[PDB]
């Protein structure tokens, strides 16, 4: 019960100040996570051609 | 016992730092969530091609 009261903290650094660039930080990466789901949709594929491949992950 | 105690101790840091600070934890918690939420949608869609 303990724990999990400290895990919503851990993130901050105990500065008022320093805190708002953080929340202003997250509401960019937010924006720029957004707009990088924009252009990938257009420059569809393309190229190569071909065998039997093994290989991946 | 231990554990406890020095769980305690970290928790009455944050806890000097009166409740205007305890809104702002609160939301840039709710904002980490949502950023989480957004990237997990990215991860299925890239499966789906040969």
């Amino acid at each position: 019960a303990a724990k999990e009261k400290l895990n919503s903290y851990l993130d901050l650094a105990p500065n008022p100040s320093l805190v708002k660039v953080k929340i202003e930080e997250a509401k960019r990466e937010l924006k720029a996570t957004e707009v990088e789901l924009t252009t990938k949709v257009n420059m569809m594929e393309f190229v190569v051609p071909e065998p039997s491949k093994r290989r991946l992950k | 016992k231990q554990e406890l105690s020095t769980s305690r101790q970290i928790l009455s840091s944050y806890e000097f730092l009166g409740p205007e600070f305890e809104g702002l934890v609160q939301e840039y918690t709710r904002l980490k969530d949502k950023i989480k939420d957004n990237r997990w949608m990215l991860q299925e869609l890239s499966k789906s091609l040969p």
